[PDB]
């Protein structure tokens, strides 16, 4: 990285005089394709004499189908726990008087037949991947289906997930963190923003003094997100990797039907036409063992991937709870910077968080001291730090330069002014 | 990107060449020809 | 395989896939071979311009691309160069 | 694998459709095969010069050819003898010769000896078989036949299916003798002695070897089976030039090269075939296809169910279930008043309800089902939750004047059973061997 | 207690499948070693027992792999339970919905077979009332903002009140603070500010 | 530093079992390919390999 060096000194501080409201997009997979497999169709290409041979195993395929069913249920779980945090569909208000903030890009577009928003519409196009029968009779998917491999549909459709997301956005912008903790109250948006600001150690005055500028920064940042994921497609890498792995393991599964596993051939019809009962049985046992083994390998890999996706989904649920439904004090959990708020957007087999955060921007050096000796007693500040512009001394809160004159309410007194190290001399105004 | 031995017969000397070659577990024989001259083979 | 060409010097710059025809059961040991040239006659002979190329086959692993119509349109010689080796592995 | 199923939806395999009829379709060749010329030959060839006969355009008759000749050894590699009629062979070749008695064992893969090293070698990857039968009454005469010869010496063994009729003198010694007979250099061929009254191991045995390759090239030889007329758009026990499978057939428009007769997909199974009698390209699909999910309230509550057919278009589901052949107790679930086309497929046995509730049994694509009391199964779009709307305003707040102290129970697993397994006890039931 | 029972059922069911898989032949003449070892001599008893050994060892490996998967799942759940014991029993968590639907007050643990049960007791605001509000108060040209709470109005007067309980207080200098003139802020209103 | 050493040990021990599993016959006549390929012809060398 860039080489750097902080000019550390025992009496020098650096305080920001300005800030930026950055928006960071970060993507989590939540679900993956609910696949299902019929052993009989896969191993034994609808031949009864192979089915009878397979039947003596029996419990293996019950085990496999049970595992894959568990995986599918687990995926519908993962979607539920991520998006169905609240069971109240707060519809967005019709009038967008949010104090200069513009949510049109993230909120649903009523003109579109779907309830997806502009950003959600973009996100569904950067990910590539329903084949009704009769299309195959008249492709990878058709081979998969012919060999017993089906892709069950997710319980929640994309419209319904988008409806959950819209409800979450409406609650966030009309009620703040209150709709997560029981009943949804209401709050004008600029006030909620004042108080998300207070949560990160800057007083609510700074927002109202720079409300229009801050709203402009937020709108510009949203526009930059829109452009940034409207231009390139590698942004949604994780979701595409999920899709690719799931669609590729199936392709290897069908491609493994070409292996002989030590038999005379890999097509059951060949063995069953060229051989009598005895040696057809002994070769079909080899083929059955091999194909069942490959099925088990596929199922084990699916279990691994499902555990990974469940971990990611639990993380996504935690982020939905702690950053959409509230403001997180955890560092770098919900964006590089002091967290103000977050918006969710749906995406194929996952979720996208727009984390909007406070980043101090323009720092200035100052001379400082830990304390102030007024008349032999030591003064310390309550909120902020003692700072100097060379001549006078002020208290100021850290992440915005707003100096105040030293008064008794600005500070407090504790003991004589000898014990502390680095204290300096100044008067303390008395209102 | 192998190297194949080129032989040709051109009037111009007259360059008459068609010697015996080893047959090491396969041969690839290509003829860029116009007037039906490269026509048959011996093997043994 | 037979193809049209309008080049005079060296091999074509491309790729063609050879079809089978014959599979004769002769049962003959073969170690040496030869080509049968012709004579335009009118030592009293002349030879037209003709060129034949000979290349010994080797035991190799190849990769083949069957297009949607079922004819080979491209291929890779694994162990030719590292790039082809990776196309082979992947 | 039990009786008291619980409330839910269960995927299942398809025991529904079973084949009922068989289809055989072989080409139109009725020429009886030239087998008299290879079996009933006046003179077989010496083993060192074994005679290879091409065979083509045949209705190759039944398995052993048990007409008059009683065949001693008939052992077949790659093909079981019983199925030998049912197939159509691509490239048949009849390798005929005569050898002595004890050497008949040498005609098989992996053997070695005089015959299988200097005279006639077989491969491991050999598909075909070996008819051997005594012919002392013909191939032996008083004084011994000096017509049947074998290669006594060669400087190296043969490769498979390679002939050697050379006569160069074999230099047993290190000194060449310029191609003539003498000491330590012997004539490579030796004539058999087949007296009519000599031991069983010295009696001349006639051998033929039918060598072929199955179901990869255009067949020309066909078995004795009489063809039938294919039953289309319905799944049978088809037979296209030998293969035995099950699945509906359909037309296709693939461009087969003339030398190609089959077409295989990524799975290596047959996805394109050419009909023998009628020159045309077709494709194959299975008939036990499609997943089937069954929706049940928990038995101990009812025995009514519903059936979901995945991704079908149930204006044409009965042709996908194959509802021309199955017990009616399934065909009621193939068509009825209660049909519902969800994006997950088609649902049969439950009525579509315009309401929306929090749902018990998920189905898919936003559809759930439940068993309601009007005692029946209902299918509906779920309710995401109570509709609501916050009266947002730029100067209105909502503040609580009272609270509740709620207690919520939530459960986490921490451990599971510490199991342990002794391989020896499990795999080997306390047996030392 | 669904989750605990699922754990128990899965663990007791994988074992049952494991014993039930001893009935498979795996291509052998039988699935009972005594049968093979009584009906066959050394040679072919060896070659069939190899098939049985391979099959049974393979099923054992399948069981162990499934157990490893389940153990990883249970370890994740146990790490979550340890985090909840630390952050909610041993303290009060500010994380939202981590330890109950609502503002977290405290939690109690209870043991359970192969797991733990948390009684999370939480604060849920119940009875909401609308009010007219404003971000600030212009007293004499300077803007007043509250320290804790929000400016609220019952139609006539103006008070500061903390959010999650309605407890209005009269506007005073300790209730609030002053920052700049009363023009920049948007939505400010006019009211007096009592001086104690 | 138990946890790090367990990681190292498990990773270096699974590999050792992997090489040690080359000594198993899996029902073949031997566990060395050279033995099978010197003592057997094409056919049964294939079926054992
Ligand atoms: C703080 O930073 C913002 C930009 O991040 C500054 O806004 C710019 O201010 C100049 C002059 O005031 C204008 O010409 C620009 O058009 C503004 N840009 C944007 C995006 O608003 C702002 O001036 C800075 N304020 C302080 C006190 O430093
Ligand atoms: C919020 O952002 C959009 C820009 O995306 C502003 O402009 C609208 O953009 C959409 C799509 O580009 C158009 O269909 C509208 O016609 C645009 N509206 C106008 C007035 O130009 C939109 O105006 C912004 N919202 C507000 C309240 O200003
Ligand atoms: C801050 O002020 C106090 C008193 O005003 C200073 O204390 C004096 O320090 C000098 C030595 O520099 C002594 O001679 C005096 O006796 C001290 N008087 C008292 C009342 O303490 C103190 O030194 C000043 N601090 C600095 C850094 O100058
Ligand atoms: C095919 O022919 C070649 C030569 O005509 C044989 O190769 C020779 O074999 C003899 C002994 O059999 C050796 O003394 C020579 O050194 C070999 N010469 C070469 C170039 O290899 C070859 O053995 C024959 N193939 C078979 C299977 O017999
Ligand atoms: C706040 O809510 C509690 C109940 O949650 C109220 O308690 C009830 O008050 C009425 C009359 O005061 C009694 O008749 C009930 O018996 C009380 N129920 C319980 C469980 O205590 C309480 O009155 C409410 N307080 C305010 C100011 O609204
Ligand atoms: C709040 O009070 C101030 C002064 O008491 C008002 O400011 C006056 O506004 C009127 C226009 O409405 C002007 O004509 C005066 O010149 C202003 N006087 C001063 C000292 O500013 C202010 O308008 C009041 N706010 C509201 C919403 O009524
Ligand atoms: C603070 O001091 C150091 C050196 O004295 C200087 O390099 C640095 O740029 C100063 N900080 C700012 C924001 O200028
Ligand atoms: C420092 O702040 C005081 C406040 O009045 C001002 O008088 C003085 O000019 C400032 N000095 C510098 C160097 O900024
Ligand atoms: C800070 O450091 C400088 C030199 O490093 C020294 O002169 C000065 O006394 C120190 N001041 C304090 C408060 O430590
Ligand atoms: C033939 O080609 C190869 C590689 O292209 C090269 O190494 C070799 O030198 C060439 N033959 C001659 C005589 O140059
Ligand atoms: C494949 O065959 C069809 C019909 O002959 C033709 O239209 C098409 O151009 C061919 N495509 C290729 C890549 O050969
Ligand atoms: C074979 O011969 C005739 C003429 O080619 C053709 O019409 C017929 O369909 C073929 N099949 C049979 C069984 O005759
Ligand atoms: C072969 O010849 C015998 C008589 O020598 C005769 O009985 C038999 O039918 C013939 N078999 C065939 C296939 O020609
Ligand atoms: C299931 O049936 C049994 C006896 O028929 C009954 O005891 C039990 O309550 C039933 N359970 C449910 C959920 O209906
Ligand atoms: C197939 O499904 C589509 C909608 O999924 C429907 O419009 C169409 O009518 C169906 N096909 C038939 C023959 O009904
Ligand atoms: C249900 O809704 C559809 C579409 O509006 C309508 O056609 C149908 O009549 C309704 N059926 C009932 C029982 O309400
Ligand atoms: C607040 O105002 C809206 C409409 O003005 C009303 O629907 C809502 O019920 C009010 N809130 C309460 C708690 O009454
Ligand atoms: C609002 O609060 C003040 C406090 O004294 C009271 O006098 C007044 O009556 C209240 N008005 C309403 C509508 O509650
Ligand atoms: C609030 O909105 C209403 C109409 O939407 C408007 O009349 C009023 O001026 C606005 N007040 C503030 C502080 O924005």
């Amino acid at each position: 990285g860039a080489e750097n060096s902080v000019a550390y000194s025992n009496n020098s501080i650096a305080i920001p005089t300005n800030f930026t409201i950055s928006v960071t997009t970060e993507i989590l997979p939540v679900s993956m394709t609910k696949t299902s497999v019929d052993c009989t169709m896969y191993i034994c290409g609808d031949s009864t004499e192979c089915s009878n041979l397979l039947l003596q195993y029996g419990s293996f395929c019950t085990q496999l189908n049970r595992a894959l069913t568990g995986i599918a249920v687990e995926q519908d779980k993962n979607t539920q726990e991520v998006f169905a945090q609240v069971k109240q569909i707060y519809k967005t208000p019709p009038i967008k008087d949010f104090g200069g903030f513009n949510f049109s890009q993230i909120l649903p577009d009523p003109s579109k037949p779907s309830k997806r928003s502009f950003i959600e519409d973009l996100l569904f196009n950067k990910v590539t991947l329903i084949k009704q029968y009769g299309d195959c009779l008249g492709d990878l998917i058709c081979a998969q289906k012919f060999n017993g491999l089906t892709v069950l549909p997710p319980l929640l459709t994309d419209e319904m997930i988008a409806q959950y997301t819209s409800a979450l956005l409406a609650g966030t912008i009309t009620s703040g963190w209150t709709f997560g903790a029981g009943a949804a109250l209401q709050i004008p948006f600029a006030m909620q923003m004042a108080y998300r600001f207070n949560g990160i150690g800057v007083t609510q005055n700074v927002l109202y003094e720079n409300q229009k500028l801050i709203a402009n920064q937020f709108n510009s940042a949203i526009g930059k997100i829109q452009d940034s994921l409207s231009s390139t497609a590698s942004a949604l890498g994780k979701l595409q990797d999920v899709v690719n792995q799931n669609a590729q393991a199936l392709n290897t599964l069908v491609k493994q039907l070409s292996s002989n596993f030590g038999a005379i051939s890999s097509v059951l019809n060949d063995i069953l036409s060229r051989l009598d009962k005895c040696e057809a049985e002994v070769q079909i046992d080899r083929l059955i063992t091999g194909r069942l083994q490959s099925l088990q390998t596929y199922v084990t890999q699916q279990l691994i991937r499902a555990a990974e996706i469940r971990a990611s989904a639990n993380l996504a649920a935690t982020k939905m709870s702690e950053c959409v439904l509230g403001q997180s004090k955890r560092v770098d959990f919900c964006g590089k910077g002091y967290h103000l708020m977050s918006f969710p957007q749906s995406a194929p087999h996952g979720v996208v968080f727009l984390h909007v955060t406070y980043v101090p921007a323009q720092e200035k050096n100052f001379t400082t001291a830990p304390a102030i000796c007024h008349d032999g007693k030591a003064h310390f500040p309550r909120e902020g730090v003692f700072v100097s512009n060379g001549t006078h001394w002020f208290v100021t809160q850290r992440n915005f330069y707003e100096p105040q004159i030293i008064t008794t309410d600005n500070t407090f007194v504790s003991g004589n002014c000898d014990v502390v190290i680095g204290i300096v001399n100044n008067t303390v105004y008395d209102p | 990107f192998s190297n194949v031995t080129w032989f040709h017969a051109i009037h111009v000397t007259k360059r008459f060449d068609n010697p015996v070659l080893p047959f090491n577990d396969g041969v690839y024989f290509a003829s860029t020809e116009k007037s039906n001259i490269i026509r048959g083979w011996i093997f043994g | 395989k037979h193809t049209p060409i309008n080049l005079v010097r060296d091999l074509p710059q491309g790729f063609s896939a050879l079809e089978p025809l014959v599979d004769l059961p002769i049962g003959i040991n073969i170690t040496r071979f030869q080509t049968l040239l012709a004579l335009h006659r009118s030592s009293g002979w002349t030879a037209g311009a003709a060129a034949y190329y000979v290349g010994y086959l080797q035991p190799r692993t190849f990769l083949l691309k069957y297009n949607e119509n079922g004819t080979i349109t491209d291929a890779v010689d694994c162990a030719l160069d590292p790039l082809s080796e990776t196309k082979c592995t992947l | 694998k039990s009786f008291t199923v619980e409330k839910g939806i269960y995927q299942t395999s398809n025991f529904r459709v079973q084949p009922t009829e068989s289809i055989v379709r072989f080409p139109n060749i009725t020429n009886l095969c030239p087998f008299g010329e290879v079996f009933n030959a006046t003179r077989f060839a010496s083993v060192y010069a074994w005679n290879r006969k091409r065979i083509s355009n045949c209705v190759a008759d039944y398995s052993v050819l048990y007409n008059s000749a009683s065949f001693s050894t008939f052992k077949c590699y790659g093909v079981s003898p019983t199925k030998l009629n049912d197939l159509c062979f691509t490239n048949v070749y009849a390798d005929s010769f005569v050898i002595r008695g004890d050497e008949v064992r040498q005609i098989a893969p992996g053997q070695t000896g005089k015959i299988a090293d200097y005279n006639y070698k077989l491969p491991c990857d050999f598909t075909g078989c070996v008819i051997a039968w005594n012919s002392n009454n013909l191939d032996s005469k008083v004084g011994g036949n000096y017509n049947y010869l074998y290669r006594l010496f060669r400087k190296s063994n043969l490769k498979p299916f390679e002939r050697d009729i050379s006569t160069e003198i074999y230099q047993a010694g290190s000194t060449p003798c310029n191609g003539v007979e003498g000491f330590n250099c012997y004539f490579p061929l030796q004539s058999y002695g087949f007296q009519p009254t000599n031991g069983v191991g010295y009696q001349p045995y006639r051998v033929v070897v039918l060598s072929f390759e199955l179901l990869h090239a255009p067949a020309t030889v066909c078995g004795p089976k009489k063809s039938t007329n294919l039953v289309k758009n319905k799944c049978v026990n088809f037979n296209f030039n030998g293969l035995t499978g099950t699945g509906v057939l359909t037309e296709s428009n693939k461009k087969f090269l003339p030398f190609q007769q089959f077409g295989r997909d990524i799975a290596d199974t047959t996805d394109a075939v050419r009909d023998p009698q009628t020159l045309e390209i077709l494709d194959i699909t299975p008939c036990s296809f499609g997943g089937v999910s069954v929706i049940t309230p928990g038995t101990n509550t009812s025995n009514q169910v519903a059936v979901l057919y995945q991704d079908v278009n149930c204006t044409e589901v009965p042709v996908a279930i194959h509802a021309d052949q199955l017990t009616p107790t399934w065909r009621v679930y193939s068509t009825g008043s209660n049909v519902f086309q969800t994006r997950a497929g088609c649902l049969i046995g439950a009525e579509h309800v315009n309401n929306s509730y929090e749902c018990d049994i998920p189905i898919g694509a936003g559809i759930c089902a439940s068993y309601q009391t009007s005692q029946s199964i209902i299918a509906y779009t779920m309710s995401l939750g109570a509709e609501n709307s916050v009266a947002y305003s730029n100067n209105s707040i909502a503040i609580p004047t009272n609270f509740t102290i709620s207690v919520t129970t939530e459960i986490l697993p921490v451990s599971m059973t510490k199991t342990s397994v002794d391989c020896t006890m499990y795999i080997c039931g306390d047996s030392t061997e």
